[PDB]
């Protein structure tokens, strides 16, 4: 509506979950990413293979 | 026997990380594995491809289960124990 | 002593699933799993891997 | 004098477990008991039959009361004390 690109940085939910959540509301996150108007970054860290 | 070291820029952390990697690899043990250093700034994409978050990182892929070590590798003994087999 | 993985849990659950052709699974009283073992991080990682 | 070691695959944990079992059994003491190694992946059923949960496991059945040790047997002294009689 206002022509501003968006970025969604998720630390818990995966992109599939993020898209499916709003799929029912009528938005098409698949299309908006397929066009890159919203970019999804799933920034997940696993402590199992992490030694500090 | 392959090791990858992800760093970003001529940062004191990354420089100390590579220097300490040199020290532990050479003085502590022989050349059992080969090291490759990647500076993330030029390729931010590779950061996403390898799923890297915190600099500096030392990742081994020789064994089937991956293992990462986060930091500048200040503790020689701990780094060697984490990389020993 | 050392580090352990709840590998037997996965093996037994897979064996049951393949035996019964199961599609539905119920996990009852998963708090006893935490109460038994001492290391909390290992259990956390193990059931995150399980889910 | 019988000992069983349950492991799963060519895992670093299981390999280190059997190697450490070799080391403690040989260097520390003589061959008082016989070891048998079972890899659970091929027989998941045996895991249920022996009621095994966490890999790796070292179980003694010689005494009437069973005793298990969970892990890769990293601490030689603790493993020997747990298996001493």
């Amino acid at each position: 509506d206002h022509g501003e690109p968006g970025v969604f940085v998720t630390f818990e939910e995966r992109p599939e979950d993020i898209v499916n959540n709003v799929a029912s509301l009528g938005f098409e996150l698949d299309k908006l990413i397929e066009e890159e108007k919203i970019a999804i970054e799933h920034i997940a860290v696993d402590p199992s293979e992490v030694a500090e | 026997r392959r090791l990858v070291l992800y760093v970003a820029g001529q940062t004191p952390k990354s420089l100390a990380a590579i220097s300490n990697l040199r020290r532990i690899c050479e003085e502590n043990l022989p050349g059992q594995y080969e090291v490759e250093v990647i500076d993330l700034k030029q390729n931010p994409r590779l950061a996403k491809e390898h799923s890297i978050v915190a600099i500096p990182t030392l990742v081994r892929e020789l064994p089937v289960p991956i293992r990462k070590i986060i930091g500048d590798l200040s503790d020689k003994e701990q780094v060697l124990v984490n990389l020993k087999m | 002593i050392g580090d352990y993985d709840l590998e037997g849990l996965f093996l037994r659950l897979e064996l049951a699933i393949d035996t019964v052709g199961a599609k539905r699974v119920v996990l009852d009283t998963i708090e006893s799993l935490f109460s038994a073992f001492s290391n909390p991080a290992i259990l956390r990682a193990e059931i995150r891997r399980l889910f």
